[PDB]
């Protein structure tokens, strides 16, 4: 009953750092889509100039 | 001279016992035992663990 557990909470540990990583991943990508969003003057401004 | 015994007894988990632990918090005795008498229709357990 006990390596059950133990083994339980090495695979708890596993999918908390893949899922963590993977927000990693799209933290970078809602990141750099942040930032185009931020220098991204709307259609009209631009197409004045 | 009384011939006590020696040592502690020990009483171990089964295998079959883990699951029903965890699905039931419930352990019933030499869970391997019973599906075989039931297997065999036999009523009489030579012990009760």
């Amino acid at each position: 009953l006990d390596k059950i557990l133990n083994v339980e909470a090495m695979h708890t540990v596993l999918r908390a750092l893949k899922n963590t990583a993977d927000a990693m991943e799209r933290g970078l990508i809602h990141s750099f889509l942040q930032t185009l969003l931020r220098k991204a003057p709307p259609y009209f401004v631009v197409q004045t100039l | 001279t009384v011939s006590a015994p020696a040592t502690y007894g020990n009483f171990v988990l089964s295998p079959e016992n883990a699951v029903t632990a965890i699905s039931y918090h419930s352990i019933l005795a030499d869970f391997n035992s019973y599906k075989a008498h039931l297997t065999s229709g036999q009523p009489h357990l030579p012990n009760d663990s």
